[PDB]
């Protein structure tokens, strides 16, 4: 019953999750950020949007289209994210999507340029752990009940020995006996 | 784990040519195993970045791409006391342009009254990215952005005050698949803004999201047209074709939106 | 082996290779509110402004007197909570510690012309010492009014010092 | 010639359920998502991706010296039978002075059920 | 005479509940009546009553909202967007929006249903569980919280 349930959408869950492949990598004054939460800083450095003097800027307008930028820098990092195909799939004016842009970049969130073959890897405090991050369920995933429903399945796991073997994304899989 | 390993961070770009190919259709400047998938961004790699280089078009980046030095803003330094909070002057603006042997056929939104940024900025922004920078290319943008500022300026400041019903027709082509749909638009109610609209439409008929910005621009187009028809006094309020049963607002009034491909 | 070999990534130039020139980096930390990078930061700026002041001089560099001002302005409203026993917290002595690093810094930025003069046009900074110099005359003169707590008067120690140092900077200003 | 509003809305009823199965072959069952080229990435539809994150968790080895790092994804449903509206934003001012003792206990449950399902 | 009209509106209004599925509504909204209006529709939405227009009537929003009700009840298993309720309703656009969203927070239009029949925007994915790496003034060290 309720275990083929939580199976399927495992599943579910796991084919349509975005499989990372590239390391991300920002500035350590950048910290402060979450991609589910809107800082104070944002609010300083952009107060059209919270100020509800307008329409066309609402908070959720300006989260909807942080969150895009975000998300498609993330997916290709090495590349550089022009403005013209932003604002050619966010429907904000333009001097909006550009003034994101600029508070994204100058941060080092997006278009952080390094070439990472130069530095070493430390080890922070925080480390030697199971670190798990908890994640909404999606919708459209749910499944189809024509009692409680309690869900805390876990999709995928990852082990690594160093934080060089975590900053390189080197999982013991692959890593034990490569060549 | 090695050190040399890593890749280097956001340094390429193939945005131009990812413009002039025909594989990739742009409106814009023109002249395990993989099953039916292009990109790798649901396809996990075990962990191995060369993996990424079975998909023809993450190949196409990587070999045709060109470095790129990062946009240099004036770091968002805001005003002094300025910006007096003024709701929005959106109004749309189009861009018909024939370089030598190219064309440049393009839209977007302006805020009026938003003095924070200046079109020959958004002109140098424009040229780097579709990496043709000529200073002609872009005073001649400047000016044609000017020109369309200063033509729709006074008509998009003018609030309705007076319930007004029309009955809308949109129609957009992006480069060959044409939008058309029919409603009945209130110009009074602020509640609604025709990017919600737009998104909304976008949702329920499944399409790209390039559609959600043009569909909204091309409607404050008509916006703006009707407030003319209206400020000259040339626009009737007796009546508007709604198919209503047999008083006003009734159950069909209508037809519906729809997609489709044409030729000739 | 790797995708660094490629044609493209032979040509990056030697400025971005590190990520972010010292400059932005500090302040942009400074501009965080991340305590350990507020106090990285401010020792990279005490290091800076006494052994090269000339590259952080407050007129080739606008805009940095207000950072320095907003740590400055809660060690007033400290000092004047200074007669009793208030640093129970470990908050409350890194806001103090970061008010004395940036005040030691101020001294040091006015020890130069160019820093001294954006320095004298500043009310903040001319009411803020003399308000410590107000708080040390009642300490010179016996008031009842303000008593020192001896628990605390290290810290005031240092504080005064670093004042009568600006003030005689812009004593030639006055 | 009572059939008409009938006939109206079995018309909507089926257009609607044409968009749906045309939305499903399109997106989902064609090819699993549509490439954008202006940015050279995939599209799915969002309900397939979660929305936020809720917080973290964090657990220690099963030995001491054990210096791994075990990162791993969840997903938590909190009362995944009730489905989830837009109850949490409705002001106390309007459904007040006019319900029923039951209606408002279940309004104020509907509403930290929302609220605590935003949590861990 | 009117009356006359008002006996064929409940008898096609009969009909078409005879041919309708049932539906499991909420205890939070059981305050709701077919045939009324319970001032909580006054209240959240208001201008339907302020004789704003002549098209904004109480009447017509009382025929819609029964209307969409029963479109979506004919197939209780399937999101009801707003596009086919556009397509057969006489109403500006902002207004149908503002019942549809009102009658959805009351899970009263779409409170059971197979999820995946709810369209949804089509954005990149979500990268929010991926791993992140600061750059500290020493070395590069994993973003990991405390």
């Amino acid at each position: 019953n309720y275990e083929q349930e939580a199976q399927k959408l495992e599943e579910k869950a796991l084919r349509f999750l975005a499989k990372q492949t590239h390391p991300v990598i920002i500035p350590s004054f950048a910290s402060w950020f979450d991609i589910s939460k809107i800082h104070e800083i944002e609010k300083r450095s952009n107060p059209d949007f919270f100020n509800d003097s307008s329409r066309f800027k609402t908070p959720k307008a300006y989260k909807d289209t942080r969150n895009f930028i975000i998300n498609t820098y993330r997916l290709s990092p090495y590349e550089y994210l022009t403005i013209t195909a932003v604002r050619r799939n966010v429907a904000m004016d333009v001097a909006s999507i550009v003034k994101i842009h600029a508070f994204l970049e100058k941060w080092g969130l997006i278009n952080y340029q390094i070439d990472p073959r130069t530095k070493p890897s430390l080890i922070g405090p925080s480390f030697t752990g199971h670190f798990q991050v908890v994640l909404d369920t999606p919708q459209g995933l749910k499944p189809f009940l024509p009692k409680e429903f309690p869900v805390n399945l876990t999709i995928k796991k990852n082990v690594y020995d160093s934080a060089q073997d975590f900053n390189a994304l080197q999982d013991e899989s692959r890593n034990s006996r490569q060549i | 784990s090695h050190q040399n390993q890593l890749i280097p961070q956001a340094y390429i770009s193939n945005f131009h040519n990812r413009l002039t190919n025909e594989d990739d259709g742009i409106p814009i400047f023109t002249m395990q195993d993989i099953g039916n998938a292009v990109l790798p961004d649901l396809q996990d790699q075990h962990h191995n970045p060369f993996n990424i280089l079975r998909y023809p078009k993450i190949r196409d980046t990587f070999i045709n791409g060109k470095v790129v030095s990062p946009y240099r803003l004036n770091t968002d330094q805001e005003t002094k006391a300025n910006a007096n909070s003024g709701e929005a002057i959106m109004i749309p603006i189009t861009l018909d342009i024939e370089h030598m042997g190219h064309t440049i056929k393009d839209q977007f939104l302006w805020n009026y009254n938003d003095d924070s940024i200046s079109p020959e900025e958004f002109a140098s922004i424009y040229c780097k990215d579709l990496d043709m920078t000529s200073a002609t290319l872009q005073t001649q943008i400047a000016n044609i952005i000017k020109e369309q500022l200063k033509d729709l300026e006074n008509i998009a400041a003018t609030e309705i005050m007076s319930d007004l019903h029309v009955i809308i027709n949109l129609t957009c082509n992006l480069q060959d698949r044409f939008f058309e749909d029919n409603f009945q638009w209130n110009l009074n109610d602020k509640s609604l803004t025709p990017e919600r609209f737009a998104t909304s439409i976008v949702q329920d008929l499944g399409l790209t999201r390039e559609f959600i910005p043009l569909i909204s621009q091309s409607l404050h187009e008509t916006i703006l047209k009707i407030k003319k028809d209206w400020v000259d006094g040339h626009l009737i309020q007796d009546h508007v074709p709604n198919d209503a049963a047999f008083d006003i607002d009734e159950l069909g009034s209508n037809w519906c939106p729809r997609v489709e491909i044409l030729t000739k | 082996y790797s995708l660094a070999n490629f044609n493209v990534f032979q040509s990056l130039p030697k400025e971005t290779a590190r990520g972010v020139d010292d400059l932005t980096r500090m302040e942009m930390a400074l501009l965080s509110g991340i305590p350990e990078e507020i106090k990285w930061s401010l020792k990279k700026y005490l290091t800076y402004s006494n052994k090269a002041p000339y590259m952080i001089s407050l007129r080739t560099l606008p805009d940095l007197l207000p950072l320095f001002k907003t740590f400055i302005l809660p060690l007033e409203r400290i000092v004047e909570g200074l007669n009793k026993s208030s640093i129970c917290d470990s908050k409350a002595m890194d806001s103090l510690q970061m008010g004395l690093n940036a005040l030691l810094i101020l001294r040091n930025l006015a020890q130069d012309t160019d820093s001294v003069q954006i320095l004298v046009k500043d009310r903040e900074i001319k009411s803020f010492i003399l308000f410590i110099l107000k708080k040390f005359q009642c300490v010179a003169t016996g008031d009842n009014k303000w008593q020192l707590y001896e628990g605390n008067a290290t810290f005031f120690n240092e504080l005064t010092h670093y004042t009568l140092d600006l003030m005689e900077a812009i004593s030639s200003y006055i | 010639s009572t059939n008409w509003l009938y006939q109206h809305s079995a018309a909507c009823s089926r257009f609607n359920s044409d968009l749906f199965y045309d939305r499903v072959k399109v997106l989902l069952v064609d090819q699993q998502g549509l490439r954008d080229a202006y940015t050279n990435i995939l599209h799915i539809p969002e309900s397939t991706q979660s929305t936020t994150v809720l917080g973290w968790r964090r657990s220690k080895n099963d030995s001491p010296s054990d210096t791994s790092i075990v990162y791993e994804t969840v997903i938590h449903d909190n009362d995944l039978n009730k489905p989830k509206t837009g109850l949490s934003e409705i002001p106390k001012e309007i459904y007040e002075d006019v319900v029923d003792e039951d209606v408002l206990r279940a309004i104020t449950e509907q509403q930290n059920f929302e609220k605590c399902n935003e949590y861990i | 005479y009117e009356q006359e009209a008002q006996k064929l509106e409940e008898k096609a209004l009969r009909f078409l509940a005879k041919q309708t599925h049932p539906v499991i509504i909420p205890s939070f909204a059981s305050w709701f009546d077919i045939s009324k209006i319970h001032e909580i529709e006054k209240r959240s939405n208001p201008d339907f009553f302020n004789d704003s227009s002549r098209f904004k009537t109480p009447k017509a929003y009382k025929d819609t909202r029964n209307f969409i009700i029963n479109t979506y009840r004919l197939s209780p298993y399937e999101y009801l967007t707003i596009t086919a309720v556009r397509r057969n309703v006489a109403m500006d656009v902002a207004s149908i929006v503002k019942i549809h969203a009102f009658l959805e927070k009351w899970g009263l239009i779409n409170y059971q249903i197979d999820p995946r029949t709810k369209p949804s925007l089509i954005g990149p994915s979500f990268t929010g569980h991926f791993q992140v790496v600061l750059d500290t003034p020493q070395g590069l060290k994993p973003f990991l919280p405390e």
